């Protein structure tokens, strides 16, 4: 459902 | 939001969106009061019932969105949570009562055309602004019926008599509490829903053309049911909460 | 409150008005 966000915030 | 509209861009730009990491969601809504600070529902961070007691390095902020799903590029602001303060005295065991908590951000967010903070009202613009039959705005990316949107929505709702509210509901209504909706015989209507919850409920002051928080999406039995209100935590009469940590803890 | 606090720069900041904030307005009666 949700785009991947960027692995920088996660 | 029930029988809202699609948010014209940055209409609401204190508006935050509380994103769990894993697995990646939407869990509430919430807004931004200053660079570093963000308001929200404390049932949004802390629900014994349920299982529910989220830590710093559980969730995100989303800052500046508009679209619920998509990653907007060089447009939103993700933030990290140095610290959450749950208001000390929050009832979770029985009515929601003082249903407000404070997520600090690791870092200022940058403010920009989408990023801006709301203001919080002082007792003068509480007592001048909530009113019954007075409107506010509440905002979200919460369901869209009791499926789901693809921007955020908004739905002016009218503040209720206080008769009105504790006689629509069986649950112990407080002070620290107001309810908004329209009546069955109004026709118009609208509520927040699930997903909503946390986000602000905002009204413009006519006196100096500002935004200010008066509520926090708090709780409601269904959405946009006849005969049933939504419940919102009156920020002002817990402000002295919010600047004791702001004061305390803020840098 | 904040100095610039409640000042959206899409909307107040130009003097541009949202399609409902009247509708605020009008029930500040
Ligand atoms: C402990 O206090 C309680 C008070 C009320 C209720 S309830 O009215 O039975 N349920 C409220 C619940 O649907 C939700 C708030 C909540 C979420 C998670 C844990 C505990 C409470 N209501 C959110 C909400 C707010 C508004 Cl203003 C309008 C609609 C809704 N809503 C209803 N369904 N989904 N979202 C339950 C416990
Ligand atoms: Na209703």
């Amino acid at each position: 459902d949700f785009e991947e966000i960027p692995e920088e915030y996660l | 939001i029930v029988e809202g509209s699609d948010a014209e861009i940055g209409m609401s730009p204190w508006q935050v969106m509380l994103f769990r990491k894993s697995p990646q969601e939407l869990l509430c809504g919430a807004s931004l009061i200053s660079d570093r600070w963000v308001l929200t529902a404390a049932h949004c961070l802390l629900y014994p019932p349920w299982d529910k007691n989220f830590t710093e390095n559980d969730l995100l902020v989303r800052i500046g969105k508009h679209s619920r799903t998509r990653y907007e590029r060089n447009i939103e602001k993700i933030s990290m949570l140095e610290k959450i303060y749950i208001h000390p005295r929050y009832n979770w065991r029985e009515n929601l009562d003082r249903d407000i908590a404070l997520m600090k951000l690791k870092k200022p967010v940058a403010f920009s055309d989408y990023i801006h903070p709301v203001c919080l009202p002082d007792r003068e613009t509480a007592a001048s602004l909530l009113q019954a039959g007075y409107k506010g705005r509440v905002t979200g990316w919460g369901n869209l019926k009791e499926g789901q949107p693809s921007v955020l929505q908004v739905v002016n709702l009218p503040i209720v008599e206080r008769p009105v509210c504790k006689d629509s509901t069986r649950i112990r209504i407080t002070d620290n509490m107001f309810c908004a909706g329209y009546k069955p015989d109004e026709g118009k209507r609208g509520d927040a829903c699930e997903g909503d919850s946390g986000g602000p409920f905002v009204m413009k002051s006519p006196f100096n053309n500002r935004w200010y928080q008066m509520g926090i999406v708090s709780w409601g039995e269904g959405c946009d049911r006849d005969g049933k209100y939504g419940f919102y935590t009156h920020v002002f009469r817990l402000k002295k909460w919010i600047q004791k940590v702001i004061d305390q803890f803020g840098e | 409150g904040e100095a610039d606090c409640g000042l959206r720069p899409l909307f107040e900041k130009k003097s541009l008005e949202d399609k409902t904030e009247r509708e605020l307005l009008e029930s500040y009666i």
